[PDB]
């Protein structure tokens, strides 16, 4: 939906563990929350390894 | 044109919706935006979303 949640036909929001960090990962310590699939942009990254 | 030159006259726009299922059928295969579909997000063929 427009809120970037995954919703059923009644508008209820599918839940799961959020991703955190950079790179983003899923932790074992997490509270389930509405899944989001953001459209938003990525930041540009300066290279630190090659 | 017959002088062996060309002129750009315009560029067709395309639209996309967050929720196509929300669009109001107007008959034939023509549709109107609704609160359910979201606003049209515009672009051009061969760029970005299209």
């Amino acid at each position: 939906d427009e809120n970037r949640n995954l919703v059923n036909m009644q508008g209820m929001q599918l839940t799961g563990y959020p991703a955190t960090g950079t790179p983003p990962t899923i932790q074992q310590g997490a509270n389930p929350a509405p899944i989001t699939i953001p459209n938003t942009l990525m930041a540009a990254k300066s290279t630190t390894t090659a | 044109y017959s002088n062996e030159q060309e002129q750009v006259l315009g560029q067709i726009v395309l639209a996309n919706f967050a929720n196509n299922e929300g669009l109001a059928s107007q008959g034939d295969n023509v549709w109107a935006a609704t609160q359910a579909s979201g606003v049209a997000l515009l672009g051009t063929a061969g760029s970005g979303n299209f």
